């Protein structure tokens, strides 16, 4: 315990392994330590480290935070095998500035700390507004199809889909920078909804199982095609493909032949349960040498996030549809939901990613809350609400206290 | 009010003129008398015993 | 400045002569 | 001998160690000075700092260097990593807030 070996980072990127005294105060080592790295750099033929104007030499963690000059290396949480960084930090002393007349003072000061509107942002605002507009247009046109079988809904939606997609193409080909692409991506993604309901609305007669087969299919196809030629915004499109594909299977089954919805819902639940274990493998196979590795790593990470998201949506819809406060053994699906939630709540630790772990953790909580609400809306009585209210507040309270205490 | 508005603007340009002169003074005085904690790193520079 | 800081500065300067 | 003597006057425990080895002068990185050469032969001058250490027979040193842009290594430490308890508390608070 009398000494510790650590790697010290120096100028332009050289890493050097050194054996330091574990108890002397850090301020005593920084000077001779600097000499050693300069000697090796000079023999290596590289440019040595130098001071610039006013400043000082400091020893910091890889995060940049400097170590307190009077404390011992063992007093701080530094262990053998860690790495540190030697750095020069410039002087911040300068004259103070004062303004007497409050009007000019407020104006000058307030203009430095905040960002004003500019033409780059202006376009993104408009692009977002047009996207919101058309998803509203398809909504009312769709609501009309739910009461009338005439061609109007498909006819008018078809032309809108064509126009939006047409405009998106010019933007995509003409783009030059990431800002331009953001505008283009927002535009293209907005075309999927009109095109989707335009096909689904074509089959005559009352709406139901037969139309559903067309809708989720073209949706899945469009999402898959877009992902191929765009190669960007991986996570969200992947989620649409998964939820679209599984719904098409259920729609086709129900349309062809199904003894009960519970049968389909139970089948979907089982499919989702096994898919979670397959998710990391699927994501990994879906994906100067350094460029290839980094590109590969982030692409893989993105697919898993999307893949996890799609499954999360399906399980809550199925689970909440399977449970029921009146049908048979009312307690059987409730406890089954509990056992199902426990796996997701526990398995969340197997992934290092923050959003991936958080979404997994959140997926369990929403199911419990959703089940209680379902059992509170129906079979309505003072006992039901009184019990549900208490449960919903106690559930997370116990969870956070056990973690923070 | 028109005379008031002109008078206020004339002062601001004097303020800006004063500020530039002050910055030249800060830059010069710091160059000759640094804060005591920074002197150690300067030992190798030609500023010593100047 | 502290005593340590003074000795630290003094050691750096002692290395040189005319 | 004089260092141990001075330590006792300061009330500090003298230098002591166990195992096969020897006592010698070393640099801040642990590299020992040459036992057969003059301090004038080595690059030593007034005001340098040195350590007294026990060199056990088991001692081995890496003696190797590598290059990587320091600006990128520092950035990657935060660009993506594992969860933190502070974030967990924030998430817990939001959930109970959602519950009520």
């Amino acid at each position: 315990p009398q000494a510790v070996v650590v790697g010290v980072m120096a100028g332009e990127g050289v890493q050097i392994g050194v054996l330091l005294d574990a108890n002397a105060p850090v301020s005593v080592m920084t000077d001779p330590l600097l000499k050693v790295v300069n000697s090796r750099l000079r023999e290596l033929g590289e440019a040595p480290l130098e001071a610039t104007g006013r400043g000082r030499w400091a020893l910091c963690l890889v995060d940049g935070a400097p170590l307190r000059a009077t404390q011992s290396l063992t007093e701080q949480d530094v262990y053998d095998g860690d790495r540190l960084w030697i750095r020069f930090i410039a002087d911040t002393e300068r004259r103070s500035q004062v303004i007497e007349h409050i009007s000019t003072a407020v104006a000058s000061d307030l203009s430095k700390r905040f960002a004003r509107i500019d033409p780059i942002v202006a376009v993104q605002v408009g692009a977002s507004m047009v996207a919101t507009g058309v998803v509203l247009a398809t909504g009312v046109l769709g609501w009309w199809r739910w009461h009338h079988n005439t061609w109007l809904t498909t006819i008018y939606t078809a032309v809108i889909g064509v126009l939006v997609l047409a405009v998106a193409m010019l933007l995509l080909m003409r783009a030059k920078t990431d800002a331009d692409r953001r505008v283009a991506d927002i535009m293209l993604m907005s075309a999927i909804m009109p095109v989707t309901v335009a096909a689904a609305a074509a089959p005559p007669g009352p709406v139901g199982s037969p139309q559903a087969v067309l809708g989720f299919g073209v949706l899945t196809v469009a999402a898959a095609l877009a992902l191929r030629f765009t190669g960007r915004r991986l996570g969200i499109y992947t989620t649409i493909v998964i939820i679209g594909a599984l719904t098409m299977l259920a729609a086709l089954a129900r349309m062809v032949a199904a003894t009960s919805a519970v049968t389909l819902l139970s089948s979907l639940l089982l499919i989702c349960v096994v898919a979670y274990h397959a998710a990391p493998a699927l994501s990994r196979r879906l994906a100067s040498s350094v460029r290839d590795v980094l590109l590969q790593a982030e692409r893989a990470r993105s697919f898993l996030s999307g893949l996890l998201t799609g499954l999360g949506v399906m399980v809550v819809v199925c689970m909440t549809s399977l449970c029921d406060p009146h049908t048979g053994q009312r307690w059987l699906p409730l406890i089954l939901a509990g056992f199902t939630s426990g796996f997701l709540l526990l398995r969340g630790r197997s992934y290092v990613d923050r959003w991936q772990s958080i979404t997994l953790a959140g997926t369990a909580v929403i199911i419990a809350a959703a089940v209680c609400v379902r059992y509170a809306l129906e079979l309505s009585s003072p006992l039901a609400v009184s019990i549900v209210a208490a449960i919903l507040v106690l559930l997370p309270a116990a969870g956070m206290a056990a973690a923070a205490h | 009010d028109a005379m008031r508005a002109q008078f206020m603007l004339m002062l601001d340009m004097l303020r800006e003129t004063a500020q530039e002169s002050a910055d030249s003074m800060d830059a010069n005085y710091r160059w000759f008398h640094p804060a005591p904690n920074t002197l150690a790193a300067a030992v190798g520079s030609p500023r010593m015993w100047e | 400045v502290s005593i340590a800081e003074a000795e630290e500065f003094a050691q750096k300067l002692a290395q040189w002569r005319l």
